[PDB]
RNA sequence: UUUCUUGCCGGAGGUAGAGCUACUGGAUGGCCGAUGGGCCCCACAGGGUUACUGACGUCAGCCAAACUCCGAAUGCCGGU
RNA sequence: UUGCCUCCUAAAAUGUAACGGAGGCGCCCAAAGGUUCCCUCAACCUGGACGGCAAUCAGGUGUUGAGUGUAAGUGCACAAGGGAGCUUGACUGCGAGACGGACAUGUCGAGCAGGGACGAAAGUCGGGACUAGUGAUCCGGCACCUCUGAGUGGAAGGGG
């Protein structure tokens, strides 16, 4: 599909917050960045689901 | 508490030689050597990149400083060449490395010339400038003859602060390569 | 039988063909011309039928300057086809010609043949048009 | 016979829409453009698609400057 | 009366028009023309000693709704 | 042909149709994001053998003619250009006031609190130099929550 819709999931609260589009055929690896959670408080690392 | 013997004969008798021969109206009005630059283009790296390497070391034995690797501007379809694939070498000589380099050129390689009959004066283009390309690159001594594998390219480039070509005759022969004489 | 090698866009509305010509309002490249009076689409046949009667006459000696250039197009439907539908394929180009505009430049030694092949060019041109002479 | 153009696109309304002399409101929108027509000056702010707003209350003046055209909003006295 | 009209003040445009050694194209005729960026003998050296091609430049004169180094009258917005 | 985007027709505010004239769009970037810092081309004359008409090139007239992801349009050399060091603001909670609209729709925005990024600090950080890359309603899924729970606790069910 070229463009696979994928949604990032936080850790400690482990929420599905924010979702983003990504190639698969560039980025075989996981989505590793950090954003802001809002119930958490401070900034977490989220990893894609 | 070095100087290289190039530089002293420039600073001794060649800047006071050129000062009197052309009655300059001020002292350092005599032209000097600006930059030395040493490269060269393989150009078949468009079908095969691993010799770049191999000039890359070929280059580290001439200058003993490490070279570059740039690619091209344009796209040449008739060449069967796009935008960014890496097409030759580049290291550039400056100040001591200048001299000894010039030492090492006009006292080992300009000698040994295979069927050497001397430079011509009419290729500047002017203001003194000069740049230029030889029969064959093994003729250094400090690369090896065994270790070559086919013929590519290096460099051996003099330049001038020189305004025109009355002076760059002038300095050019004073330092000594083999002009010709027609 | 001029036509510009190519052009940008190869259909035009309707040119406006109104005022009085500026440009190109006196002669200068010989001695004779001719100049136009009213206003007139000139097409690169007339041009062509106008040069070549001019040559026809002037024979041996003298030479030809043409100070306008049909490239401007028009289009043409062919006929038993509703109206709409497109735009139609263009048949000839036009130069649009405004007053006083000098279309041909004549530079021959005398008077008698000169003004006579300048005539036989008049008679060939759908609009009035004078004789001009360099003194002004 | 056919024809294949004939297809448009909308109208964006674009242009410059408050004018020298007047007053104009807190983040009041002056002008919308494509590229850099107009220059933000004093009180000028710069959007996302290159329109240009003013920062403060008062009146817009337009102006050259070094072969520019910006755009300013002057304190107006308070009355 | 916040409305309208008019005089004046502060405003950006890009139409009419005009223009090009000012850009994108179109176009007429000349001049040196080395060097067709090149050929009667291919010499590594005498010319289209031969009617071509002649680039750059230059003399000038036109055309373009999708050309503007320029640019009105109107109309529009705001204040008095 | 039916949607969206660029220009002209469009008569110098916006707007303004036709089976009028020309073209594209249903992406991409973990960097092509962000901080800070270094630097400026291409055109140009010449050539140690290839390597020549162009490869790379130093000298040293060169204010944009190279170029700035994807068509057109506006700009950008004061960079939005190239590179490097570090790192994710492509934040949360919002939102003064505005453009813009028959209606549902789209656009910008200083400032405050938490925790950060770059830099010593000043300062900048609410995706990409900008404008197309898009779809209303119903119905169905998942995570978490100090929401409710058809007579007792609930739970199911129903909710966010
Ligand atoms: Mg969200
Ligand atoms: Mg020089
Ligand atoms: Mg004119
Ligand atoms: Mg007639
Ligand atoms: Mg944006
Ligand atoms: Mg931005
Ligand atoms: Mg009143
Ligand atoms: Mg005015
Ligand atoms: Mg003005
Ligand atoms: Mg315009
Ligand atoms: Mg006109
Ligand atoms: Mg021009
Ligand atoms: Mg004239
Ligand atoms: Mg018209
Ligand atoms: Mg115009
Ligand atoms: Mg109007
Ligand atoms: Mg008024
Ligand atoms: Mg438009
Ligand atoms: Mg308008
Ligand atoms: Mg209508
Ligand atoms: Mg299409
Ligand atoms: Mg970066
Ligand atoms: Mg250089
Ligand atoms: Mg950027
Ligand atoms: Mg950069
Ligand atoms: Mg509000
Ligand atoms: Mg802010
Ligand atoms: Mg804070
Ligand atoms: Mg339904
Ligand atoms: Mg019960
Ligand atoms: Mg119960
Ligand atoms: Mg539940
Ligand atoms: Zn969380």
């Amino acid at each position: 599909d070229v463009r696979p819709k994928i949604t990032l999931a936080c850790e400690v609260c482990k929420h599905r917050n924010y979702i983003t589009k990504k190639n698969r055929r560039n980025d075989p690896d996981r989505l590793e960045i950090k954003k802001f959670c809002p119930n958490c408080g401070t900034h977490q690392p989220h990893k894609e689901s | 508490k070095a100087l290289p013997r190039l530089k002293q004969r420039y600073r001794e008798e060649i800047r006071e030689a050129l000062q009197q021969e052309f009655n300059y109206a001020n002292v350092m009005q005599i032209p000097g050597v600006v930059k030395v630059v040493v490269n060269m283009g393989v150009g078949d790296a468009a079908r095969d990149a691993k010799l770049i390497n191999g000039a890359i070391n070929d280059l580290a034995l001439i200058t003993g400083q490490k070279p570059e690797v740039r690619r091209a501007r344009k796209s040449i379809a008739q060449f069967k060449l796009r935008e960014g694939m890496p097409i030759g070498a580049r290291v550039t000589l400056r100040g001591d490395r200048m001299w000894e380099f010039l030492d090492r050129l006009i006292s080992i390689a300009l000698p040994r010339i295979r069927d050497f009959r001397g430079l011509s004066p009419k290729q500047f283009d002017g203001t003194g400038n000069y740049t230029f390309g030889l029969n064959e690159q093994s003729m250094f001594h400090e690369i090896d003859v065994d270790s070559i594998d086919r013929p590519r390219g290096m460099d051996i480039t003099v330049v001038t602060t020189a305004t025109n070509d009355a002076e760059g005759r002038a300095l050019l022969r004073a330092l000594g390569f083999p002009f010709k004489e027609n | 039988m001029l036509i510009p090698r190519k052009v940008k866009h190869r259909k035009q509305h309707h040119p406006e063909q109104r005022g009085i010509a500026s440009g190109g309002t006196s002669v200068s490249f010989g001695d004779y011309g001719i100049q136009a009076l009213e206003h007139a689409y000139i097409t690169n046949r007339q041009i062509e039928s106008a040069r070549i009667a001019i040559n026809r006459h002037i024979k041996r000696g003298g030479k030809v300057w043409i100070n306008i250039f049909p490239d401007r197009p028009l289009t043409k439907k062919p006929a038993e086809t509703r109206m709409g539908s497109g735009k139609g394929s263009p048949e000839w180009w036009v130069a649009n010609v405004k007053p006083g505009r000098v279309l041909f430049e004549l530079s021959y030694p005398d008077e008698k043949t000169a003004r006579d092949a300048l005539t036989r060019a008049i008679h060939k041109l759908p609009i009035k048009a004078r004789i001009v002479t360099r003194e002004e | 016979s056919s024809s294949r153009n004939g297809r448009d696109s909308a109208a964006q309304r674009l242009g410059v829409k408050r004018f020298g002399g007047q007053v104009v409101k807190a983040g009041e929108i002056l002008v919308r453009q494509r590229g850099t027509h107009f220059h933000p000056g004093v009180n000028v702010g710069r959007g996302g698609d290159d329109t240009l707003f003013a920062l403060a209350p008062g009146a817009v003046e337009f102006g050259a400057k070094r072969g520019r055209k910006t755009v300013n909003i002057v304190p107006v006295a308070r009355p």
